[PDB]
C-alpha cells in the first residue's frame, strides 16, 4: 500500500483514440469481449467491488478503553500497592491488609471505567450501523453481440457497457458514443451541475474530460455506450478510499491535556517520595519501612476518582448533543470543536443544498427575488400581477418535466422530479406559488412541441386556449436570452402590450448582466397567442415547415436559477467569525460560482477585495497590483498544483478570506496539513467521498448524514443526522463551556489531596497517633465527593463565552501553577488544620492532652501493652485506645465533608460572585445534602464499627470544623473580588487558574 | 527549553521570574502561614482552657477496668528453658521494672506515704477532685507481702526451678470504686469461701476442660493472704491529685506445671462494676499460654 | 453521689444514633425533593 503512489493526483489515458483504446484493452467496439474471455479476465483480476473495511473485534476496543493515560496511572498505582503488601507480608508477622484492599479497589476501578467508556461507544456504534442501506445493483453489458443485465460484483476491464438516464455507472469507462448523456459528478468531483459526457476530448485534466465515466456516478439524463477502463480498487474512488483508510488518526487536545496532568501529579508524587526516603533514613527508620514509605507516598498522591469524575462529566454534555441531532463517534471529539480555531468546509453538499432552485426572475422592468430556503422561511415575489400570470403560464407549460410518481407525502422542495436540472426547478417554484401543475397543464392541451435543439437553442409548443371566451391558440417558447430577444418585438408591461424600444432593451441587457454576475443561470420566457382566422381551430400544425411566425413574439421575463445555500448557513458562518475562528472554503468547484457562494454566506465579508477586483475597478493589469492591499484571496486549484509550501504558510498568513476553487481531494488534505503546520485547531466539514482525506487528517471532521457520503460518514468523527450547520456554534459552545467545568471539578477534586495526606506525614515526623485511616480515605475519594464533582459540569457561564478569542494551546492550559498554588497550596492546608483541630479536641475530652501524645505512637501501637498511661494517670488498654482512633478517624473524615461544603462553593465560580452567578444549580445542592446524608450514615448505623470501624459521635464534635469553613469562604470571596477590581493584578497572575 | 526555563541571561530570569518576583512568592508565603499558625494555636489554646486539669471529662471508654501483669509476653505466651538461663532474661527483666517500684526507700515518711490496715478493709475518701486540701495521701504497699515473689529473696521469681509467678494488676481508674459480688445463694463455686467483703477475687483456671488436670497448684499471694485486691488502695484520685500513689497487686504461681506442654490458663475478676468483652480478651480477665520447656 | 456515682461512667449511645439516622434520613429526603423539584 504505497502512500506516495496514492497521494499523487490522478493520471490516465483520455487522450487517445477509440482504436488505440481497443488495441490497449483488447474490445470490439461493435461486439463488445467474449463470454470464455470476459470469465477468463474476471479470474484474472477480481470482481469489481472495493474492499471490505478492516474488521474490529469488540475485546479489542475494549482492552483499549482500560488502558490510556489516566488508567495506566492507575494501573501502576495497583502494582505498587501490591508490592508493599507482599514486602509487609514477607517481612513482618500479622501484616496489616490496607494495601490490598486499596490495591483491589483501584482494579476495580480501572475495569468499570473501562466498561462505561465502552459501552458508550458501542452505543453509537449500533445508532451507526443502523444507516448502511446496500441494495444490489446490476449493469448492462454487450457480450458476443448480446444485452444483458449481470451483477456489478461481474463486470470486468474491456468489456463493453451501456448506461441509460437514471442508472449508476459501474466502473471508470471510457465513453464511446453518447446521446445528449448527462452525468453527476457531485460526490467525486463536487461539480453542483450535470456535465455533459461526449466521445470527445476535451480537457488535459480527466476529472474535467468528458469522454471518461466515474465508479459510483449516475447518469441524469441520456444514454451512454463505454469501454470499462478501470475496475474494482483500482478506480479513482477506490484509490481515495484506500488513502482514507490508510491514514493515522492523531491525538486531539483533551489528551495532551490530561498528559500533561499526570505528568505534574507525578513530578510532585515521586518528589515527596525520594525526599521523605531520605529524611526517613536520616531519622532512624531500615531501608525496609523506607521503601514502604516511598510507595505509599507515591500511592497516596494518585486521585482514584478523577478518571470516573472526568468520564461522566464529558458523558453529560454528549448527551445534550445527541438531544440536538449531534451525534459523535468517539468521547473526546466533544470538546475540539471549542478549541477549533479554523474551520475548513466544503460548498457543494455542505455550505449549499446541491439543488437548483429559481433564484431570481425578471418581469415589468424589475427584479424580484424568490424564496429559495428549505423549509420556506422567507418573503414573496407580489404575485398579484397578470405578468407573473402569464410567466407561471409559459413556465408551466413549456415543460416536459413532471413528479414521480407517489410523492403525494414529501414537501413541494424534496420530491423526485424526472427531468433536466432546470425544468424541475421551474416545475417546483410553479408548483409551490400557483399550485398543482398537473391540472394547470391538464387546463391547457398542448397540440404540438418542437423539442430543444443544440441550433434552435430553444424550446417551443402551441397549446389550446382554456378562455372560454377565445378559442385562439397559445404559443410559447423558452431559451437563451439573446436567442429569445432577438426574437421579439414587443413587451408585457404591467399586463398591457408595449414596443420594443432601446430603453428596454438597454433594461433587459442590464437585467442580463445583473442575473448573469450572480454566478446564477437566466432562461428567457415568451409567448404569443396565435390569430385564429389564418391558423383555424381545425388546422394542424404539423412540425415541419414554418407554421409560427418566430419572430414578432412577445416576452415576458427572464427567469435565474442557481443551487441556494442551507437556512441556517449564513448565520452559523456569521456565528463561527465572531468566535474568531477562521472561515476558509475548500472545494472542488468552479471559481465564478465559489466565490459567489462565499460572499452570498460570509465567508468573503462584502467590501473586501481582490487583486483581479483591484485591476478591474482600475483599468491597469494585475502584475502591478500589490498583493498586500487585497484582504481576500481566490487560490486556483491548477496554480496550487505549482506551489511551494513556503507559498501556502504566506497565503494563509497574509489572506484573512481565503477561497481555494477547483481542489482535488489530494490538495485539500494538502491545505488541512498547511494550516496545521502552524499551530492551530482544524475542523473539516463535509459530505462527499472527496472531503474523505480531508475529514481524516483534520483535528475533528463533521460529515453531513443525509446528503453525506458512506466513505466520508465512516472515516469522519462527527455525524450531523439533521444536516444542520448552526450546530458547528452549538458544538464549539459547548466545547467552551465543558472546559472552564474540567478545571473546577479538577481543582475540587485536587484540594482534598493535602487534608488526606498531611496526617501520615506528621505520623512519621512528629510520631503521633494515625489520624486519617485507609477506609476514611477510600470512603472519601470515592464517595461523597463523586456526587459533587460530577455536579460541577452543570454550571453555566460567567461572561459571554462566544466572545472571547480562541485559548491559545502553548500558553493557556488546563492545569497550570496557578491551580497547584490554591489546592495544593491554600485551600488544602486550611482543611487540614481543621482536620488535625478535630482530632486533638477528640483525643483531649477523652484524657490525652496535646503534650503527652507527641512521643507515643510506638507504645500506643503496641499490640502487648495493656496499661498506657494518659495525661491524667489512667490505664487504658490497647482495644481500648484503639477504639478512640478509629472515633478519631470518623470525625476526621466528617471534618473533610464539612470543608467540602465552602470547597465547593468557592469553586463553584472561577471569578464571579456567588452573589452574582447564584445558586441555580439544583444537582451542587443536591450534592451537599447527600454528602452530609452518606456520613452520617456511614457513623450512626449500628455493625459499621464491625464492618467498616466507624465509631458514633458526640453531637458537640460535628462543629469543630465549622469556621474553619467559613474561613475558607470569605478568604475565597475576597480573593474573587481584587481580580475583578483589579485586572491584571498579581492576584490574577498568581491565583487565576 | 530544558536550559532556557533553567536560565536565559536577556531577561535576567531563574526559572521562570527575576529576583525581586520569587521573592514576592515567598514573602507571601510566610505572612500566610504565619497567619494560619497563629490562628490554629489560638483555637487550640481555648480548648486548653475549655478542660479541667483534675478529671477528664469523658470516661466510658475506660468503664470496665482491664487485667494485666507483670512479664511482657510477645504472643500472651510463657516459654523458657530451666537449663538455658538466656531464656527467661526478658521476663525477670520486666519483673524487676514492675516491683522496682515498691521499693521500700521510695515509700518513707509521712508525706506523702500513710501506715493502711495490715487486713483488708473498706474505701477511703481523702475529700473531693480540688486543690483546697494539699497533695493528698495514698497508702503504702510493701514488697514483703508477696511472699515467694518478690525478686528479695529469689532474684530470678521462680523461672529457675519451673514454678514462675505472674503479678496480676487492676488498671488505674479515676473514681473508680470497685465492688465485689454479695454473699447471696448466687454466687461462683470458687469465690464461696473466703468471702471478706473488703477483698476483690481473682482467679484463674484453664481455657479447655481437658487442661485441668495438666495444671497444677495455683497459689495466690497477696495483701493478708487472700487471693484479691484490698478496697482501701481505692479510689484513684489522679496523678496531678496522688503523685507517688502504689496500686495493689497480686501474685500468682503456678506450682505443679505439666513439662514440655502448652498450657492455657485464663484468670479472671469478679464483681459488679466489672464486665467482659468477647472482643478485648484483656478486659476484667486476661489468658497466658505458660511452657516451661526443660 | 458518692459510692454509686454509676451515671459518671454512662453514655446513651442508643438514642444518639437513633437521632442521627432519623436526621440523616430527612437531609436525604430533602435532597431528592430538591432534585426532582421541577421535572414535575
Ligand atoms: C530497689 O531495690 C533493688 C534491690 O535492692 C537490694 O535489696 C534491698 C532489699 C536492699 O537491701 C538494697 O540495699 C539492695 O541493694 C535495687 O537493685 C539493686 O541495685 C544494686 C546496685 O546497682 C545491684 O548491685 C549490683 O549487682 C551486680 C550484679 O547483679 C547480679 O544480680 C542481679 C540480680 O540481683 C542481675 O540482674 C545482674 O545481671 C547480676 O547477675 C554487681 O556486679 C554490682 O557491682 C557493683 O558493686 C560492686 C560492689 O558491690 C562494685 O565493686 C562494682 O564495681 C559495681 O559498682 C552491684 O553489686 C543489685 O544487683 C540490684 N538488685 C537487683 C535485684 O537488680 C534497685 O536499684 C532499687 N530501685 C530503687 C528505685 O530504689
Ligand atoms: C457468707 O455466706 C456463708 C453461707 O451463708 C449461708 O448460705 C447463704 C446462701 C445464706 O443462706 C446464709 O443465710 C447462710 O448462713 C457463711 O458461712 C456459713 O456459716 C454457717 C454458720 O457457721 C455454716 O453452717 C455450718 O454448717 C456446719 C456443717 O457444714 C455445721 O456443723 C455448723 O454448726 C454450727 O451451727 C450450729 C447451728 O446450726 C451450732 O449448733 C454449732 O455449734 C455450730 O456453731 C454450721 O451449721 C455454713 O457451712 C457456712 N457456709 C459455708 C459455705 O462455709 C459465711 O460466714 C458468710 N460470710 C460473711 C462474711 O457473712
Ligand atoms: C510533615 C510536613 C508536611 C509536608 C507536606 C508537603 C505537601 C506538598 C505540597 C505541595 C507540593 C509542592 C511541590 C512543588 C509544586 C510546584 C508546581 C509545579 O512544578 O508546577 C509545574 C510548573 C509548570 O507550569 P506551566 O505549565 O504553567 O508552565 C508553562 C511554561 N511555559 C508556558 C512558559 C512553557 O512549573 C513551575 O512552576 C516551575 C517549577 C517551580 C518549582 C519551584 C520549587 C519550589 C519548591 C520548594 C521551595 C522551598 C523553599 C523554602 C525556603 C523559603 C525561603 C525561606
Ligand atoms: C458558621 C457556619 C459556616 C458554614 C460555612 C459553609 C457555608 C456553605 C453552605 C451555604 C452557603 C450559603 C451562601 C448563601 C448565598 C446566597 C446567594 C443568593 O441568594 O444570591 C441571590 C441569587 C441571585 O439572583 P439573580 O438576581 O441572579 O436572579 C435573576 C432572576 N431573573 C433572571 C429572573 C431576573 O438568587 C439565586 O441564586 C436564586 C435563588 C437561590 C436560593 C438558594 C437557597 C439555597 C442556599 C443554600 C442551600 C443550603 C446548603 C446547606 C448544606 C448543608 C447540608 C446539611
Ligand atoms: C434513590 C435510592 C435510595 C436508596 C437508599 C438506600 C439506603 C439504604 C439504607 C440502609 C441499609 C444499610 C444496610 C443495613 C445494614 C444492617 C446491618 C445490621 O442491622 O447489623 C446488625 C448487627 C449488629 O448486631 P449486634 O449489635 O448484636 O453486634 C454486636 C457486635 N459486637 C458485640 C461483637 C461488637 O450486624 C452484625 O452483627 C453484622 C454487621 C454486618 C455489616 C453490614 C454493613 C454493610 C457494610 C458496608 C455497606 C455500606 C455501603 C454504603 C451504601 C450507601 C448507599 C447509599
Ligand atoms: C453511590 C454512593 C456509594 C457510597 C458507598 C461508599 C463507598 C465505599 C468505598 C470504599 C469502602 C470499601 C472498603 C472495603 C473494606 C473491607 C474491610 C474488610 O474486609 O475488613 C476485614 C474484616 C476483618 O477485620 P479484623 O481483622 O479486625 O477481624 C478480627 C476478627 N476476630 C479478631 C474476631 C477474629 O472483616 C470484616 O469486617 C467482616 C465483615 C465484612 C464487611 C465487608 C464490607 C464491604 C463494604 C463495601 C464493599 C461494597 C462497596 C461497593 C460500593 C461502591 C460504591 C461506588
Ligand atoms: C483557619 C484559616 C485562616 C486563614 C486566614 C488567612 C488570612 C490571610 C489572608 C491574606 C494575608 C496575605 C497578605 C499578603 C500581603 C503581601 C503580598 C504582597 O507583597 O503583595 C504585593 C502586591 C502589590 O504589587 P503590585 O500588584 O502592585 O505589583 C505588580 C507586580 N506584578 C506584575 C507581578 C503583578 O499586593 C497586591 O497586589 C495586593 C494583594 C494583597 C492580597 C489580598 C489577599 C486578601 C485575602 C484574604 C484576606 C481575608 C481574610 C478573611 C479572614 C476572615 C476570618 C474570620
Ligand atoms: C439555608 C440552609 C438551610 C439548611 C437547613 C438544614 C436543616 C437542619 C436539620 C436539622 C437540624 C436540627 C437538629 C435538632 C436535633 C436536636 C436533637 C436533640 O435533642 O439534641 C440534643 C443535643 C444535646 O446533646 P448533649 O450531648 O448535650 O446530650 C446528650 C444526652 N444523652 C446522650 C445522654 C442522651 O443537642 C444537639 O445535638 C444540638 C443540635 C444542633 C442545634 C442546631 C443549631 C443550628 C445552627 C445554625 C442555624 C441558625 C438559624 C438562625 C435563623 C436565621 C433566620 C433568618
Ligand atoms: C421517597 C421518600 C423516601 C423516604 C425513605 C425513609 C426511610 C426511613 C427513614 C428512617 C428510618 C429510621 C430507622 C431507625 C433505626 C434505629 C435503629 C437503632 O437505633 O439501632 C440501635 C441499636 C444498636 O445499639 P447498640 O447498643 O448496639 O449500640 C452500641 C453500644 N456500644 C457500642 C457502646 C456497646 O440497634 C439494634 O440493636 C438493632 C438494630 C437492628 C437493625 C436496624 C436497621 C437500621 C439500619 C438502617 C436504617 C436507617 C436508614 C435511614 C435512611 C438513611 C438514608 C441514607
Ligand atoms: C504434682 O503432680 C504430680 C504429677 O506430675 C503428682 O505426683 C504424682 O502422683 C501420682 C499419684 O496420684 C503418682 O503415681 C506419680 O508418681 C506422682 N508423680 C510425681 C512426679 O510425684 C503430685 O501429687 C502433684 N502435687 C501437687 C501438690 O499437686
Ligand atoms: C508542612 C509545611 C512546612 C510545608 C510548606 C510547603 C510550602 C512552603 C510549599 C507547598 C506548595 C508550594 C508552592 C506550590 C506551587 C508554587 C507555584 C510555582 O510556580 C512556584 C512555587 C510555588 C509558589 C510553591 C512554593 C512553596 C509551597 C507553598
Ligand atoms: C488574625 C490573626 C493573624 C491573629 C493571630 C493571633 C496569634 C498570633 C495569637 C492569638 C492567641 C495567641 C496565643 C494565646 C495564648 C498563648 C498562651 C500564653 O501563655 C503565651 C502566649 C500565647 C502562646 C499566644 C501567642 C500569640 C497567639 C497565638
Ligand atoms: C446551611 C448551613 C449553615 C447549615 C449547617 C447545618 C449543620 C449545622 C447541621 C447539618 C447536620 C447537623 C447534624 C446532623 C447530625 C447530628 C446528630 C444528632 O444525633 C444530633 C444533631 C447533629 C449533631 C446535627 C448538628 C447540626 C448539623 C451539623
Ligand atoms: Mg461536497
Ligand atoms: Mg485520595
Ligand atoms: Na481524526
Amino acid at each position: 500500500d504505497l502512500d506516495e503512489l496514492k497521494k499523487e493526483v490522478s493520471m490516465d489515458d483520455h487522450k487517445l483514440s477509440l482504436d488505440e483504446l481497443h488495441n490497449k484493452y483488447g474490445t470490439d467496439l461493435t461486439r463488445g469481449l467474449t463470454n470464455a474471455r470476459a470469465k477468463e479476465i474476471l479470474a484474472r483480476d477480481g470482481p469489481n467491488s472495493l474492499t471490505p473495511p478492516p474488521t474490529t473485534p469488540e475485546w479489542i476496543k475494549f482492552c483499549r478503553q482500560l488502558f490510556g493515560g489516566f488508567s495506566i496511572l492507575l494501573w501502576i498505582g495497583a502494582i505498587l500497592c501490591f508490592l508493599a503488601y507482599g514486602i509487609q507480608a514477607a517481612t513482618e508477622d500479622e501484616p496489616a491488609n490496607d494495601n490490598l484492599y486499596l490495591g483491589v479497589v483501584l482494579s476495580t476501578v480501572v475495569i468499570v471505567t473501562g466498561c462505561f467508556s465502552y459501552y458508550q461507544e458501542a452505543k453509537s456504534s449500533r445508532i451507526m450501523d443502523s444507516f448502511k442501506n446496500m441494495v444490489p445493483q446490476q449493469a448492462l453489458v454487450i457480450r458476443d453481440g448480446e444485452k444483458s443485465t449481470i451483477n456489478a460484483e461481474f463486470v470486468v476491464a474491456g468489456d463493453l457497457v451501456e448506461v441509460k438516464g437514471g442508472d449508476r455507472i459501474p466502473a471508470d469507462l471510457r465513453i464511446i458514443s453518447a446521446h445528449g448523456c448527462k452525468v453527476d459528478n457531485s460526490s467525486l468531483t463536487g461539480e453542483s451541475e450535470p456535465q455533459t459526457r461526449s466521445p470527445e476530448f476535451s480537457s488535459e485534466n480527466p476529472l474535467e474530460t468528458r469522454n471518461i465515466a466515474f465508479f459510483s456516478t449516475n447518469c441524469v439524463e441520456g444514454t451512454a455506450r463505454g469501454v470499462v477502463v478501470y475496475t474494482g480498487d483500482r478506480t479513482v474512488m477506490g484509490r481515495i478510499a484506500t488513502l482514507a483508510s490508510g491514514l493515522e488518526v492523531g491525538r486531539t487536545p483533551i489528551a495532551i491535556e490530561i498528559e500533561h496532568f499526570i505528568h505534574i501529579i507525578t513530578g510532585v508524587a515521586v518528589f515527596l517520595g525520594v525526599s521523605f526516603f531520605i529524611l526517613s533514613l536520616i531519622l532512624g527508620y531500615s531501608w525496609l519501612e523506607a521503601v514502604i514509605f516511598l510507595i505509599g507516598i507515591i500511592v497516596a498522591n494518585v486521585p482514584e476518582g478523577l478518571l470516573a469524575t472526568v468520564t461522566v462529566c464529558l458523558t453529560l454534555t454528549a448527551k445534550r448533543m445527541a438531544r440536538k441531532n449531534c451525534l459523535v463517534k468517539n468521547l473526546e471529539a466533544v470538546e475540539t470543536l471549542g478549541s477549533t480555531s479554523t474551520i475548513c468546509s466544503d460548498k457543494t453538499g455542505t455550505l449549499t443544498q446541491n439543488r437548483m432552485t429559481v433564484a431570481h426572475m425578471w418581469f415589468d422592468n424589475q427584479i424580484h427575488e424568490a424564496d429559495t430556503t428549505e423549509n420556506q422561511s422567507g418573503a414573496a415575489f407580489d404575485k398579484t400581477s397578470a405578468t407573473w400570470s402569464a410567466l407561471s403560464r409559459i413556465a408551466a407549460l413549456c415543460n416536459r418535466a413532471v413528479f414521480q410518481a407517489g410523492q403525494d407525502n414529501v414537501p413541494i422542495l424534496k420530491r423526485s422530479v424526472a427531468g433536466d436540472a432546470s425544468e424541475s426547478a421551474l416545475l417546483k417554484c410553479i408548483e409551490l406559488c400557483c399550485g398543482s401543475v398537473q391540472g394547470m397543464r391538464d387546463r391547457n392541451p398542448k397540440i404540438v412541441e418542437i423539442p430543444f435543439n443544440s441550433t434552435n437553442k430553444y424550446q417551443l409548443s402551441i397549446h389550446e386556449n382554456e378562455k372560454s371566451s377565445e378559442s385562439r391558440y397559445l404559443l410559447v417558447m423558452k431559451g437563451a436570452p439573446e436567442r429569445i430577444l432577438d426574437r421579439c418585438s414587443t413587451i408585457l408591461l404591467n399586463g398591457a402590450e408595449e414596443p420594443l424600444k432601446e430603453d428596454m432593451k438597454e433594461a433587459f441587457q442590464n437585467a442580463y448582466l445583473e442575473l448573469g454576475g450572480l454566478g446564477e443561470r437566466v432562461l428567457g420566457f415568451c409567448h404569443f397567442a396565435l390569430p385564429e382566422d389564418k391558423y383555424n381551430e381545425g388546422y394542424p400544425f404539423d412540425a415541419d415547415e414554418p407554421n409560427f411566425p418566430t419572430t414578432d413574439l412577445c416576452f415576458v421575463g427572464l427567469m435565474a436559477m442557481i443551487d441556494p445555500p442551507r437556512a441556517a448557513v449564513p448565520d452559523a458562518v456569521g456565528k463561527c467569525r465572531s468566535a474568531g475562528i477562521k472561515v476558509i472554503m475548500v472545494t472542488g468547484d468552479h471559481p465564478i460560482t465559489a466565490k459567489a457562494i462565499a460572499k452570498g454566506v460570509g465567508i468573503i465579508s462584502e467590501g473586501n477585495e481582490t487583486i483581479e477586483d483591484i485591476a478591474a475597478r482600475l483599468n491597469i493589469p494585475i502584475g502591478q497590483v500589490n498583493p498586500r492591499d487585497a484582504k481576500a484571496c481566490v487560490v486556483h486549484g491548477s496554480d496550487l498544483k505549482d506551489l511551494s509550501t513556503e507559498v501556502l504558510d504566506d497565503i494563509l498568513h497574509y489572506h484573512t478570506e481565503i477561497v481555494f476553487a477547483r481542489t482535488s481531494p489530494q490538495q485539500k488534505l494538502i491545505i488541512v496539513e498547511g494550516c496545521q503546520r502552524q499551530g492551530a485547531i482544524v475542523a473539516v466539514t463535509g459530505d462527499g467521498v472527496n472531503d474523505s482525506p480531508a475529514l481524516k487528517k483534520a483535528d475533528i471532521g463533521v460529515a453531513m448524514g443525509i446528503s453525506g457520503s458512506d466513505v466520508s460518514k465512516q472515516a469522519a468523527d462527527m455525524i450531523l443526522l439533521d444536516d444542520n450547520f448552526a450546530s458547528i456554534v452549538t458544538g464549539v459552545e459547548e466545547g467552551r463551556l465543558i472546559f472552564d467545568n474540567l478545571k473546577k471539578s479538577i481543582a475540587y477534586t485536587l484540594t482534598s489531596n493535602i487534608p488526606e495526606i498531611t496526617p501520615f506525614l506528621v505520623f512519621i515526623i512528629g510520631n503521633v497517633p494515625l489520624p486519617l485511616g485507609t477506609v476514611t480515605i477510600l470512603c472519601i475519594d470515592l464517595g461523597t465527593d463523586m456526587v459533587p464533582a460530577i455536579s460541577l459540569a452543570y454550571e453555566q457561564a460567567e461572561s459571554d463565552i462566544m466572545k472571547r478569542q480562541p485559548r491559545n494551546p502553548k500558553t493557556d492550559k488546563l492545569v497550570n501553577e496557578r491551580l497547584i498554588s490554591m489546592a495544593y497550596g491554600q485551600i488544602g492546608m486550611i482543611q487540614a488544620l481543621g482536620g488535625f483541630f478535630s482530632y486533638f479536641v477528640i483525643l483531649a475530652e477523652n484524657g490525652f492532652l496535646p503534650m503527652d501524645l507527641i512521643g507515643k505512637r510506638v507504645r500506643w501501637d503496641d499490640r502487648w501493652i495493656s496499661d498506657v498511661e494518659d495525661s491524667f494517670g489512667q490505664q487504658w488498654t490497647y482495644e481500648q485506645r484503639k477504639i478512640v482512633e478509629f472515633t478519631c478517624h470518623t470525625s476526621f473524615f466528617i471534618s473533610i465533608v464539612v470543608v467540602q461544603w465552602a470547597d465547593l462553593i468557592i469553586c463553584k465560580t472561577r471569578r464571579n460572585s456567588i452573589f452574582q452567578q447564584g445558586m441555580k444549580n439544583k444537582i451542587l445542592i443536591f450534592g451537599l445534602f447527600e454528602e452530609t446524608a452518606l456520613a452520617a450514615f456511614l457513623s450512626y448505623c449500628p455493625g459499621t464499627d464491625v464492618a467498616l470501624r466507624m465509631y458514633p459521635l458526640k453531637p458537640s464534635w460535628w462543629f469543630c470544623a465549622f469556621p474553619y469553613s467559613l474561613i475558607i469562604f470569605l478568604y475565597d470571596e475576597m480573593r474573587r473580588f481584587i481580580i475583578r477590581r483589579s485586572p491584571g493584578g498579581w492576584v490574577e497572575q498568581e491565583t487565576y487558574y | 527549553g530544558w536550559k532556557k526555563f533553567l536560565w536565559d541571561s536577556e531577561k535576567k530570569e531563574f526559572l521562570g521570574r527575576t529576583g525581586s518576583s520569587w521573592f514576592k512568592i515567598f514573602l507571601f508565603y510566610l505572612i500566610f502561614y504565619g497567619c494560619l499558625a497563629g490562628i490554629f494555636i489560638g483555637t487550640i489554646q481555648v480548648l486548653l482552657l475549655t478542660l479541667s486539669d483534675f478529671e477528664p471529662k469523658y470516661q466510658d471508654r475506660v468503664a470496665p477496668p482491664g487485667l494485666s501483669h507483670a512479664p511482657y509476653a510477645i504472643k500472651t505466651e510463657i516459654s523458657f528453658s530451666i537449663s538455658n538461663p538466656k531464656s527467661y532474661e526478658s521476663f525477670v527483666k520486666s519483673m524487676h521494672k514492675l516491683m522496682d517500684l515498691y521499693n521500700e526507700s521510695s515509700q518513707a515518711g509521712n508525706s506523702p506515704f500513710e501506715d493502711c490496715s495490715d487486713t483488708p478493709a473498706d474505701y477511703i475518701k481523702r475529700g473531693d477532685l480540688d486543690d483546697s486540701q494539699g497533695q493528698k495521701k495514698a497508702c503504702r504497699f510493701s514488697r514483703m507481702w508477696l511472699k515467694n515473689c518478690s525478686g528479695l529473696d529469689d532474684t530470678t521469681y521462680g523461672y529457675a526451678e519451673g514454678k514462675p509467678c505472674v503479678v496480676a494488676k487492676l488498671n488505674r481508674i479515676i473514681g473508680f470504686y470497685p465492688k465485689p459480688l454479695k454473699n447471696t445463694t448466687d454466687l461462683p463455686e470458687e469465690l464461696q469461701a473466703n468471702y471478706n467483703q473488703y477483698v476483690l477475687p481473682l482467679r484463674c483456671a484453664a481455657k479447655r476442660e481437658e487442661d485441668r488436670e495438666k495444671i497444677g497448684s495455683i497459689e495466690y499471694f497477696g495483701l493478708g493472704g487472700y487471693a484479691g485486691f484490698p478496697l482501701q488502695y481505692y479510689p484513684y484520685y489522679g496523678k496531678r491529685l496522688q503523685k507517688k500513689y502504689l496500686q495493689p497487686l497480686l501474685a500468682i504461681q503456678f506450682t505443679n506445671l505439666t513439662q514440655n506442654m502448652e498450657l492455657r490458663i485464663e484468670c479472671k475478676v469478679y464483681g459488679e462494676n466489672i464486665d467482659y468483652s468477647e472482643k478485648d480478651r484483656f478486659r476484667g480477665r486476661f489468658e497466658v499460654k505458660i511452657e516451661v520447656k526443660s | 453521689e458518692g459510692p454509686d456515682n454509676d451515671e459518671r461512667f454512662t453514655y446513651d449511645y442508643y438514642r444518639l444514633r437513633v437521632v442521627g439516622l432519623i436526621v440523616a434520613a430527612v437531609l436525604c429526603v430533602i435532597g431528592i425533593i430538591i432534585l426532582l423539584a421541577g421535572k414535575c
